[PDB]
C-alpha cells in the first residue's frame, strides 16, 4: 500500500518561514516525482512544486506564484520530500498535499494534507467542555451528547471519540470564527438512551499548534 | 496557461439517477485529462485517467469520456457514497492544471431533524461565559430555522450556526446553534428555549430547560 505522510504546518507570521515535511513508503521512492498541491477555498486545488529523480538531476519546478520563495527538496534515505517555504504571504493559507505525479500525467497518490496558516495573530490553545446528555437532549430511543471545543487559534483541532473506536453517529461541525478572533466549534454524537450511565464517552481533543491532547469524559449531568 | 472549467459548479440529482459533470479547457488537451473524488475532510482520489481509463478499484458506474476540449464525468446510478466535489485536471502541457470542481449533493426524501439542547457546563460557567447548544441531527433539505428565547425573550446578535456537508451515508445534514452569554446574564433568566423549523415538522420544535435543575 502507498502511503504519504505530511507535517510541519502551523502558524506563522506573514513574511515568515516554515518547512513542510512527507514521507512516502510503498513505492521505490528514488524513482519517481514528488509533489506538493495547496488547496484553499478561494483558489481550489493548485499546483505549487514538483522535484524529480536524483537520475535527471533531482530537477525542480514550481508554480509561479511560489517561484524564488518555495524551495522542495528531497531525502531519498528517508523517502522524504520538503517544502521550504519563505517570505510567506496571507495568500499562501491553505492545506497542503504531499502528491506523487507519474512523469508527468496524473496525481495518482496522495497523502492526508498539513494545514498553513499565514497571519499575525497567536496560536491559543482551545478549552474543551461536555455538551451532557438528559432528557431535553433524548430524542426517544436517541440521546445526544458532545464536546465543545471553545476559543483557539489557528485551525485545526481534530476530534476522535473513545479513541477513535466511536464513529458512527459522530458529526464533527465546521469550526466557525468568532468575532474574537478565535475558533469553536463542537463534536456531537447520537447514542442509544440506554447506553447513558452504561457506556464511557471521551471525546480526544488535539490541537497541535497549542500542542493540546484533551480527553473529556461526557456524563450525564447530576 | 490552459484554464479547466467546470461548470455547473453544482449538481444535484435523486438516487438511482445518471449524473454527467462538464469539464471544458480553454485549448486542445487531446485525451490527457483526469478525473478526482474529494470527499469532505478527505484527499482527492483518482479515478479516470486520460478521459476515459477508469483505475483499478473504482466502481463499475463512473466512467469518462471526451477529447479535445469537452470532457465528461458520468455516474450511471448516484448512490449517496458518491456525494463528494469531482475535479478535472489536464497533464497536455506544462503547468498542470484543475478545474474548480462540481459539487454533488444527492436528493432524498425529507427527513425532519432530532433537535437536542445543551445547558453550559458547570466547568464553563465558572470561566465566566455561558454557551448554549442546539443541535439539529440529520435532516433533509438543509433549509432550517433555529431561533433562541431566554424567558420568551427573542435573542439576536449573539448566535452563531455551523452546518456540516451532506452525509455521504444517509444524505442529511446536521447543524449546531450555539448562543454564547456572559455568566452574569446567564444568571438573569430562567427558560432556554431553541425553536426549530423545517419543511420535515409539522408546527415548530421547541427544546428547553430552565437554568438550574
Ligand atoms: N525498462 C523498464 O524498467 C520498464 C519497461 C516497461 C515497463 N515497465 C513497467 O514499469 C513498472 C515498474 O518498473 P520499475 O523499474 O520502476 O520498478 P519494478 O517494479 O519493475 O522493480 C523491479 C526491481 O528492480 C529494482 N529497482 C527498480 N528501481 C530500483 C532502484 N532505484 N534502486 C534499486 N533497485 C531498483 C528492484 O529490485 C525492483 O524490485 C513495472 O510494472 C513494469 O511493468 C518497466
Amino acid at each position: 500500500e502507498v502511503k504519504l505522510e505530511e507535517s510541519g504546518g502551523g502558524l506563522v507570521q506573514p513574511g515568515g518561514s516554515m518547512k513542510l515535511s512527507c514521507v512516502a513508503s510503498g513505492f521505490i521512492f528514488s524513482n519517481h516525482w514528488m509533489n506538493w498541491v495547496r488547496q484553499s477555498p478561494e483558489k481550489g486545488l493548485e499546483w505549487v512544486a514538483e522535484i524529480r529523480s536524483k537520475s535527471i538531476n533531482s530537477a525542480t519546478h514550481y508554480a509561479e506564484s511560489v517561484k524564488g520563495r518555495f524551495t522542495i527538496s528531497r531525502d531519498d534515505s528517508k523517502s522524504a520530500v520538503y517544502l521550504q517555504m519563505t517570505d510567506l504571504r496571507t495568500e499562501d493559507t491553505g492545506v497542503y498535499y504531499c502528491s506523487r505525479n507519474y512523469y508527468g500525467s496524473t496525481y495518482d497518490y496522495w497523502g492526508q494534507g498539513t494545514t498553513l496558516t499565514v497571519s499575525s495573530a497567536s496560536t491559543k490553545g482551545p478549552s474543551v467542555f461536555p455538551l451532557a446528555p438528559s432528557s431535553k437532549s433524548t430524542s426517544g430511543g436517541t440521546a445526544a451528547l458532545g464536546c465543545l471545543v471553545k476559543d483557539y487559534f489557528p485551525e485545526p483541532v481534530t476530534v476522535s471519540w473513545n479513541s477513535g473506536a466511536l464513529t458512527s453517529g459522530v458529526h464533527t461541525f465546521p469550526a466557525v470564527l468568532q468575532s474574537s478572533g478565535l475558533y469553536s466549534l463542537s463534536s456531537v454524537v447520537t447514542v442509544p438512551s440506554s447506553s447513558l450511565g452504561t457506556q464511557t464517552y471521551i471525546c480526544n481533543v488535539n490541537h497541535k499548534p497549542s500542542n493540546t491532547k484533551v480527553d473529556k469524559k461526557v456524563e450525564p449531568k447530576s | 496557461d490552459i484554464l479547466l472549467t467546470q461548470s455547473p459548479a453544482i449538481l444535484s440529482v435523486s438516487p438511482g439517477e445518471r449524473v454527467s459533470f462538464s469539464c471544458r479547457a480553454s485549448q486542445f488537451v487531446g485525451s490527457s485529462i483526469h478525473w478526482y473524488q474529494q470527499r469532505t475532510n478527505g484527499s482527492p482520489r483518482l479515478l479516470i485517467k486520460y478521459a476515459s481509463e477508469s483505475m483499478s478499484g473504482i466502481p463499475s458506474r463512473f466512467s469518462g469520456s471526451g477529447s479535445g476540449t469537452d470532457f465528461t464525468l458520468s455516474i450511471n446510478t448516484v448512490e449517496s457514497e458518491d456525494i463528494a466535489d469531482y475535479y478535472c485536471q489536464q497533464s497536455h502541457s506544462w503547468p498542470f492544471t484543475f478545474g474548480s470542481g462540481t459539487n454533488l449533493e444527492v436528493k432524498r426524501t425529507v427527513a425532519a431533524p432530532s433537535v437536542f439542547i445543551f445547558p453550559p457546563s458547570d466547568e464553563q460557567l465558572k470561566s465566566g461565559t455561558a454557551s448554549v447548544v442546539c443541535l439539529l441531527n440529520n435532516f433533509y433539505p438543509r433549509e432550517a430555522k433555529v431561533q433562541w428565547k431566554v424567558d420568551n425573550a427573542l435573542q439576536s446578535g449573539n448566535s452563531q450556526e455551523s452546518v456540516t456537508e451532506q452525509d455521504s451515508k444517509d444524505s442529511t445534514y446536521s447543524l449546531s446553534s450555539t448562543l454564547t452569554l456572559s455568566k452574569a446574564d446567564y444568571e438573569k433568566h430562567k427558560v432556554y428555549a431553541c425553536e426549530v423549523t423545517h419543511q420535515g415538522l409539522s408546527s415548530p420544535v421547541t427544546k428547553s430547560f430552565n437554568r438550574g435543575e
